[PDB]
């Protein structure tokens, strides 16, 4: 239907070179976790 | 029977599933909830 | 000792850059299988 | 026929980038010389 399908496969290749350059920086993804939300959720529910 | 030198590719796991990953890794593992799915990803870091 | 160590690391990011655009281009490494040799050295048992 | 006409300039391009790269890392591209095989056409001929 769409001719875009390699403008997909454009959009992949920058993401890796985002992903390699951000790893180089120590610019850290996935970093959330257990902190402030329940804690406030146990604030909240007190 | 080997450990991870690196930290291994995120992927998508249940909640159910998930959490028992961090019970045998924990400091080794990271788990999140994905807010739009509800599931869970599993990373797990170096020293796995 | 050597004040290099840095130039090891830049060495390894091209190796990635390499890597990647080598897979685009679908240029195939790690080609080797048994072919070749073998029968040669079957014929050269011979 | 093809709108690909830009596909294909755009394959070209990541090839001197893996080209350029591959220099730096010292790969060595066109190696193949007479080795193997005519040692094994001269074993195979006797």
């Amino acid at each position: 239907s769409a001719a875009l399908g390699e403008f997909a496969e454009k959009v992949t290749g920058p993401d890796g070179v985002l992903a390699s350059a951000a790893r180089l920086v120590l610019n850290q993804l996935g970093l959330s976790d257990v902190v402030t939300t329940p804690e406030a959720a146990t604030d909240a529910e007190l | 029977s080997v450990f991870l030198d690196k930290d291994f590719t995120f992927v998508v796991s249940s909640e159910a599933d998930a959490r028992a990953f961090v019970q045998f890794d924990p400091e080794h593992t990271v788990a999140r909830p994905l807010p739009d799915s509800s599931d869970w990803e599993v990373t797990r870091k170096a020293g796995t």
